[PDB]
RNA sequence: ACCA
RNA sequence: CUCGGAGCAGAACCCAACCUCCGAGCAGUACAUGCUAAGACUUCACCAGUCAAAGCGAACUACUAUACUCAAUUGAUCCAAU
């Protein structure tokens, strides 16, 4: 990682965490399953179900994802018919 | 380490010194047989009987009905074994079953049903149906005198109420028409009570019908102390139990005392409790025959509730317990996106202090 | 591989109750087997195991070609798990008075 | 246009499918009833050798079948 | 002023050991897919074959017998030439579909063997259920 | 009040008095309920929106044979087999 | 299970002949 | 919000109301920025407006 | 690697949906047709091969 | 033909 | 040098060895081996892997079926081809 950077003196983005993970505003990270597009002709539709979700990150994962990222990338966003809208706020969670 | 069996083993009494000598299960069926057989007998280990099997009392249930007819086995199977010669005898018959051609005649079947295995047919019918169990609280009886209830639909036809067969209660709107073979001088009571239909006890019923000190088969002629309430199931609530009760009397008895006004239309007046009811005129009466139908809503119910009951109509749903959810994680590692779908309570966007 | 629910634990329905990769333990009430031969539960409510007697299915050959040798008075035992199901499948609630 | 235009083509090409399937399931039975044709075919050229059975096996059936093919074309 | 035949129960208790079944809710046994026959039924016809009678019994799966038709019947047997042939299986079917009328049943789930399920005489005894009313396949239960 | 209802045509009256009586209280009122929304607004509209199609649907009168519920299915068989069991009078 | 008194309840191999090439 | 901004007198219901008067009665912040185009008015607290 | 006995080839929709599916068949075998599940029209119809995809 |  | 089965490691699970043995780098049937979704398992992490009610579509009256037989039969990302 740039934590200081030359120019300006400021932490780096590690972009490849940006091309890969999606950040919801409540602190999760939601990413693509790895191998979904690879050899789909030898694996049974329920595993070709379970390669095509959206999952979570641990919080070891989502720590080290908020960790690459600058603080741009936490910032609470209003894009207009964002598909994710209602998954950056959380709901009955307790502890 | 081991614990030696708490009894017989299975397959023990099989000697395997003479293995090759022994006879063996040739076919499927015949291992089957000897395996339902053995699924039935009491086990020292856990069974399935232990955990899902209805759980009976141990003491007999109580016979309080009539007691069965006297006859002659002997004359009965001379006369039996002579019937059959003759069938035997006739060379068509012997055709026609060769040819897998013959027929039984239903009609006879049933007549001579209703007089040999009917009673007891009825008996185990009516224990399914656990009316027995609710009725009597579990004393038995088989009712050995064939009732024959049926409700009049239109001008042509009947509506027989046979043992759980379903009547509506647009076809049970009038009393049915009852009829029996009784001897002349004999006295009957016969009631028609709604197991499934009270509205507010559980444990308790509806008393839709009572007729006593009935002279012999003549039911026009019986005390109405009762008048007849066509059953009204309630909407959603499911399928009821409609009961015919024909009581045999000892002597005439009073029942100035349990009468319902005419017409009784108090909810609170019909309640009944059939297993009080017998219990304290149990010594002059006994329990003989035994109709019943089943009975779900249907619009003809509405009447009733609205103009004969003067209140409104209940309505009952089918409600199934919510969905089991594992607790929430902070982090749901793995989980699919819908998994958050599961927590929510509304589908509208919030907004927040916005 | 082995139990994930002993005798009297509850589960929910999908629960594993077990896994193997033969037969020690077989389907019984309200308890599903997977393609892998995984048990599991179909009901809600608390698991049981208890010994049965076995019947193949008459399609079976091998287990049919099986019991036809067996010395006749000779009965084969499996044990079997089951889900004794907790809670009613519904109630019947006022929902109007009209 | 474009919507339109691939509508049309479905409409168009499954307004023939009904026909296409039958027919299709008409090569299958034809090609299925070759199937059990060859197999007794094939049955009847081994229960003419008698058991004969040795060295002389592989080019034995070979050679009748072609006799047969010749037959076939004249 | 309330009116005392409107105090209804939150709660509607039917004890009619049918109910749920009769509206197709009712669990049936799953499971048991490593023996036969299956328990996912409420009803079932099992047909009992002897050396000399010929039975058919309706039992529900906790095993209780509802409704049982046999030629050990003198009702049934003094119609009959022979209480063992494929007229006696026809006759059981005939007479038995009656009586399961009679009582409510109409759905049953008949569980044969390959070979019983081939036999002619098993064969006129379903269509015997079949013409009487009984359907011998069961309604989905509903989940939802 | 269905009954005193002016706005719709007296034919679709009765028509909605027979296909909605179960909605239909005691004094004859039809009565809706929408609980699908968080805002009396969409709540409200729903309501009209069944009252709209009510209408709708009672002046269209649709003959076409809809596919079979299987919840209907149990019902015919369970009908069929009590008009079955009806018998006749001994002297017609 | 082992322990138990009811171990081998499902024993079955002795009560067949053995037939093992 | 935009309820609570008039009952507190910090919107002027009075006049028209536009993107000056709600930054003004700094009932909303906007950050042309980071790609604000406005603000999209929405429908919570419509039963009680 | 030299050894190849079925090789796998697309099965393109005949409704015209552009439909398409993967299956193995034998080499040797002649060119597939089928009756598959074409979800865009929502009904069985046919499918022919038209490519090899690669060989197993 | 044979980049990853 | 990766992956499976057996012993060591006897009975929940786990367990090393340049330890003892045996195997796999496929075939075959399908063409709904379509969609979708509760609840779960998990090779000690992760990645990957696994099983599945209900539902929608289908199929359908006697072991099969909304999740083929089979033990492994296998290869991430980037990138490339389309």
């Amino acid at each position: 990682l740039t934590y200081f950077s030359a120019r300006k003196g400021k932490r780096k983005t590690v972009k490849a965490v940006i091309d890969r993970f999606l950040r919801l505003h409540c602190g999760l990270w939601v990413r693509r399953k790895a191998g979904y597009k690879k050899k789909l002709w030898k694996k049974t539709p329920a595993r070709k179900k379970r390669l095509r979700e959206f999952v979570f990150c641990n919080k070891t994962q989502s720590k080290l994802l908020d960790k690459m990222t600058t603080s741009f990338w936490k910032r609470r966003n209003w894009y207009v018919d964002d598909p994710y809208q209602k998954y950056h706020d959380r709901t009955n969670l307790k502890v | 380490r081991r614990t030696p069996p708490l009894g017989p083993m299975p397959n023990s009494d099989i000697d395997l010194s003479n293995l090759e000598r022994l006879e063996k299960y040739r076919s499927f069926d015949r291992y089957r047989r000897r395996a339902e057989q053995e699924a039935q007998a009491p086990h020292w280990w856990r069974t399935y009987r232990e955990y899902f099997g209805e759980k009976t009392d141990p003491k007999e249930k109580i016979d309080i009905g009539l007691p069965p007819p006297k006859v002659s086995r002997t004359q009965q199977l001379l006369e039996r074994k002579q019937a059959i010669q003759e069938l035997r005898a006739n060379v068509e018959e012997e055709r026609a079953a060769r040819l897998r051609t013959a027929s039984v005649p239903l009609d006879a079947v049933r007549a001579e049903w209703e007089r040999t295995c009917g009673p007891y047919h009825k008996q185990r019918l009516a224990e399914y149906y656990g009316l027995y169990r609710d009725l009597f609280h579990g004393a038995t009886f088989v009712p050995r005198v064939p009732l024959h209830v049926a409700y009049a639909v239109g001008e042509d036809d009947l509506m027989p109420v046979y043992c759980g067969n379903e009547v509506t209660p647009t076809e049970a709107a009038q009393a049915p028409e009852v009829t029996y073979e009784a001897e002349e001088g004999s006295l009957w009571t016969l009631l028609l009570t709604s197991l499934d239909g009270h509205l507010l006890e559980p444990d308790a019923e509806y008393l839709h019908w009572l007729l006593t000190n009935i002279p012999g088969n003549r039911v026009a002629e019986g005390q109405v102390t009762c008048p007849y309430l066509p059953p009204f199931p309630a909407r959603g609530s499911g399928i009821h139990r409609l009961a015919f009760l024909l009581f045999k009397q000892d002597q005439p008895i009073d029942f100035s005392e349990d009468a319902r006004p005419s017409p009784c239309y108090q909810l609170a007046q019909r309640t009944f409790r059939t297993f009080d009811f017998y219990k304290k005129h149990q010594e002059t009466m006994t329990p003989a025959g035994l109709s019943f139908f089943q009975c779900r809503w249907d619009d003809s119910v509405t009447y009733i509730f609205h103009q004969l009951l003067d209140m409104r109509e209940p309505v009952f749903e089918f409600v199934r317990p919510p969905p089991y959810h594992p607790k929430q994680k902070r982090f749901p590692h793995r989980q699919p996106l819908r998994y958050l779908d599961r927590y929510r309570d509304s589908h509208e966007p919030t907004y927040g202090i916005y | 591989q082995g139990i994930k629910k002993m005798e009297g634990h509850y589960v929910h329905a999908g629960n594993i109750i077990a896994t193997q990769r033969h037969f020690r333990w077989h389907p019984g009430a309200h308890v599903g087997v997977g393609k892998n031969k995984c048990l599991y539960a179909l009901e809600e409510g608390i698991v049981r195991y208890t010994k049965e007697v076995y019947v193949p299915h008459p399609r079976n050959t091998e287990a049919v070609d099986l019991i036809t040798r067996l010395p006749k008075g000779a009965v084969l035992y499996k044990t079997f798990v089951h889900v004794v199901p907790a809670k009613p499948e519904g109630t019947f609630k006022l929902v109007a008075m009209l | 246009q474009k919507r339109r235009e691939r509508e049309q083509h479905i409409a168009e090409c499954m307004a023939k499918m009904p026909q296409m399937i039958v027919n299709w399931q008409q090569q299958q039975r034809e090609n299925w009833e070759k199937a059990q044709a060859d197999k007794e075919r094939r049955a009847r050229l081994q229960a003419e050798a008698q058991e004969l059975l040795g060295y002389q096996v592989d080019p034995r059936s070979a050679r009748f079948q072609e006799l047969l093919q010749d037959l076939e074309k004249k | 002023d309330p009116v005392e035949n409107e105090a209804v129960a939150p709660e509607f208790t039917n004890r009619n050991p049918r109910n749920l079944e009769l509206l197709s809710v009712a669990r049936k046994e799953r499971g048991w897919r490593t023996v036969f026959p299956s328990r996912e039924f409420w009803h079932r016809l099992r047909v009992i074959r002897t050396q000399h009678h010929v039975e058919a019994l309706v039992e529900h799966q906790n095993g209780k017998v509802v409704v049982s038709a046999s030629t050990r019947e003198w009702a049934i047997k003094k119609h009959l030439y022979s209480t063992r042939n494929v007229v006696a299986c026809e006759s059981i079917g005939r007479v038995l579909a009656q009586r399961c009328l009679e009582a409510g049943i109409n759905f049953m789930v008949y569980q044969p063997t390959p070979w019983e399920a081939a036999s002619d005489s098993m064969k006129r005894l379903q269509s015997a259920m079949t013409e009487g009313g009984v359907v011998l396949r069961e309604p989905q239960r509903i989940y939802e | 009040h269905l009954a005193t209802a002016e706005w719709i045509a007296e034919p679709v009256r009765q028509k909605i008095a027979i296909t909605h009586k179960n909605k239909i209280n005691r004094l004859g009122e039809l009565i809706l309920t929408s609980e699908s929304s968080r805002y009396q607004f969409r709540n409200l509209a729903d309501c009209l929106q069944k009252i709209r199609d009510m209408i709708t649907e009672a002046s269209q009168t649709p003959k076409e044979p809809t596919k079979e519920d299987v919840k209907l299915h149990r019902i015919r068989i369970e009908n069929m087999n009590r008009e079955r069991l009806r018998q006749k009078r001994i002297h017609s | 299970y082992k322990t138990k008194p009811t171990h081998g309840i499902g024993k079955y191999k002795h009560l067949i002949k053995a037939e093992e090439p | 919000r935009l309820q609570y901004l008039i009952d507190l007198g910090r919107v002027d219901p009075s006049q028209p109301i536009d993107l000056t008067q709600l930054v003004n009665g700094r009932g909303v912040t906007i950050q042309p920025l980071k790609r604000d185009y406005g603000v999209q008015l929405v429908e919570e607290g419509a039963d009680t407006f | 690697k030299s050894k190849s006995k079925n090789i796998l080839v697309r099965m393109v929709s005949e409704a015209g949906t552009g439909f398409c599916f993967n299956t193995k068949r034998n080499r040797l075998r002649e060119k597939l047709t089928l009756l598959h599940y074409d979800p865009v029209v929502k009904q069985r119809v046919l499918f022919v091969e038209k490519k090899k995809i690669r060989s197993l």
